[PDB]
RNA sequence: CCUCCUAAAGAGUAACGGAGGAGCACGAAGGUUGGCUAAUCCUGGUCGGACAUCAGGAGGUUAGUGCAAUGGCAUAAGCCA
RNA sequence: AGGGCUACACACGUGCUACAAUGGCGCAUACAAAGAGAAGCGACCUCGCGAGAGCAAGCGGACCUCAUAAAGUGCGUCGUAGUCCGGAUUGGAGUCUGCAACUCGACUCCAUGAAGUCGGAAUCGCUAGUAAUCGUGGAUCAGAAUGCCACGGUGAAUACGU
């Protein structure tokens, strides 16, 4: 993981994208491709679509998801067996 | 000799007599032994109660066997309900940090399946 | 004993005080104590139902009752009359001494204790709880032992109901999960 | 009580880690040392409490101490 | 040879009529004295699960009778010493 | 830009680590050869359990650094057990590099402690400083070797014969 003494990682267009939503009450989802983002508790209570290759998977945010990153809640592969 | 929950090896010398408890490993009972100022080469049946005593003591600020028991099932079932990629890797019992599964994924499928 | 002279002194009042009994001997008191081994694999060796046996026997202070098959049964593959059990009623001193030493030294001697069930009665009173291996008891110790080996231990009290014999068992101290 | 059938029912004396002498009679034949008792247990003195499951906010505000 | 029906409320009553069993078992599965009451289901309870054993309840003979069927059987003819 | 090439009911090739006592571990201690280095090798000192961080000397190098080699030896312990063997997997806490370590990095710590007790039919290498094993360095390279290329240490057995 990423040192504690360069603090955590977010995409800017996404930290200001969010910002402006926890401002005005956007409930539309943050549509995002930024998936190496940590989640911050600004976050809490809204949909983010987050890029997985071919679409945006919306995830919920949670007080659970604090300290993870966007792209672990978008499956990239899709597995459904072998036989 | 029971410390914590459960019986510790009368046969064996302190460290190793210590390690067989779930959350105690070599160095956390080489720690505890030299925090309990006995020799690790003393066996646990030469010594007295009253060692046998400060060793459940200080044993006791290790969160050790069943609450630790509960805390690692705790952080897993949190994993799974919560649906991350590791989530679903111990969902699916598939390797979850990255490790590759074409081959020699055996420890976490189990013995092989034929078709 | 120690828990008679208990209940006696103490716990008859304490329920009559918030129950509002009309009478002094509607109060619940315990009736009998059923230890309860279901060997089960004894068809296979009897010697360890005989082994069984002195288990109950040195966690009891009595000998145990060999306890056979009631009717024919195909999936377990046992016959009517052969011997799968070993029952232990105690009723009266030996108890009051047995619900004293289960209270005092076998319960917090259980690995993993998050408490015992307060939903394990059968709707009348009676408490049902399942000791999980004998060792908890220390009547046997950890060097003899020729395989693991629970026990089950049903009350049988006096009391018309669920919220009596709950309410029973916590006047002598019981260990309910809360 | 029949007489020639049953264990020996003998007083003896248990002893606790943390001071708690007793006379119960049992099966041992023996004083015994035993190391929890009644007066001893967390669950019984209460001290066993929970685990925490939460304050990822508390622990992302702990490990970062960011501005904003 | 035994049991039920046919068989018409005493007995008996035929057909290549309808249904089933017997050619034994037990020195206890006999005698007696003392005692006891079943099936099935529910609710709890270590392994233990649909079903082993324990505890309580509902139930009331729906069980049991060495073996078919019928008639009996709680004073038990059933179960134990 | 994000994902994939890293998937996973399975099958094979090539490795690595083992199943231990000719060893595991703990302390002390002896002996290399080759090579690399300036958007680099980076001492000494301080801090950190550690990965590592801060300060910073020397070095375009028979100078300085990478870099006190390991097996070995000596003392002790383990006593044949799935173990003080083994180290897979997993949880928590971290470090570094890089815009960025979720997919999908290496490493560290603490806990976890999987299979495995010498491997069926079959099959491979090797004739001497060889095989076996024990460390070390380089290229590629911001980071990312159990691969490859190279370097020493210890060091056999066996060949009647076609
Ligand atoms: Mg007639
Ligand atoms: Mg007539
Ligand atoms: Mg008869
Ligand atoms: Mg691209
Ligand atoms: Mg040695
Ligand atoms: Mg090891
Ligand atoms: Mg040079
Ligand atoms: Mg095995
Ligand atoms: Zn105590």
């Amino acid at each position: 993981p990423r040192s504690l003494k360069k603090g955590p990682f977010i995409d800017l267009h996404l930290l200001k994208k969010v910002e402006k939503a926890v401002e005005s009450g956007d409930k539309k989802p943050l549509r995002t491709w930024s998936r190496r983002s940590t989640i911050f508790p600004n976050m809490i209570g809204l949909t983010i679509a987050v890029h997985n290759g071919r679409q945006h998977v919306p995830v919920f945010v949670t007080d659970e998801m604090v300290g993870h990153k966007l792209g672990e809640f978008a499956p990239t592969r899709t597995y459904r067996g072998h036989a | 000799a029971r410390i914590a929950g459960i019986n510790i090896p009368d046969h064996k010398h302190a460290v190793i007599a210590l390690t067989s408890i779930y959350g105690v490993g070599k160095t956390r009972s080489k720690a505890i032994l030299a925090a309990a100022g006995i020799a690790e080469d003393v066996k646990i049946s030469e010594l007295s109660e009253g060692q046998i005593d400060t060793l459940r003591d200080e044993v006791a600020k290790f969160v050790v066997e069943g609450d630790l028991r509960r805390e690692i099932s705790m952080s897993i079932k949190r994993l799974m309900d919560l649906g991350c990629y590791r989530g679903l890797r111990h969902r699916r019992g598939l390797p979850v940090r990255g490790q590759r599964t074409k081959t020699n994924a055996r420890t976490r499928k189990g013995p092989r399946k034929p078709i | 004993a120690k828990l008679h002279d208990y209940y006696k002194d103490e716990v008859v009042k304490k329920l009559m005080t918030e129950f509002n009994y009309n009478s002094v001997m509607q109060v619940p008191r315990v009736e009998k104590i059923t230890l309860n081994m279901g060997v089960g694999e004894a068809i296979a060796d009897k010697k360890l139902l005989d082994n069984a046996a002195a288990d109950l026997a040195a966690i009891s202070g009595q000998k145990p009752l060999i306890t056979k098959a009631r009717k024919s049964v195909a999936g377990f593959k046992i016959r009517q009359g052969y011997p799968i059990g070993c029952k232990v009623t105690l009723r009266g001193e030996r108890m009051w001494e047995f619900f004293e030493r289960l209270i005092t030294i076998a319960v917090p001697r259980i690995r993993d204790f998050r408490g015992l069930s307060a939903k394990s009665f059968d709707g009348r009173g009676n408490y049902s709880m399942g000791v999980r291996e004998q060792i908890i008891f220390p009547e046997i110790d950890y060097d003899k032992v020729d395989r693991v080996r629970g026990l089950d231990i049903t009350i049988t009290t006096t009391a018309k109901s669920d919220e009596e014999g709950r309410a029973l068992l916590a006047a002598f101290d019981f260990p309910f999960r809360k | 009580m029949k007489k020639d059938i049953h264990p020996k029912y003998e007083e003896i004396t248990a002893s606790c880690s943390c001071g708690n002498v007793m006379k119960i009679r049992s099966t041992v034949g023996h004083d015994l040392n035993l190391d929890v008792c009644s007066k001893c247990h967390p669950f019984f003195t209460g001290k066993q409490r929970d685990v925490a499951t939460g304050g990822r906010v508390d622990r992302f505000n702990k490990r970062f101490n960011i501005p904003g």
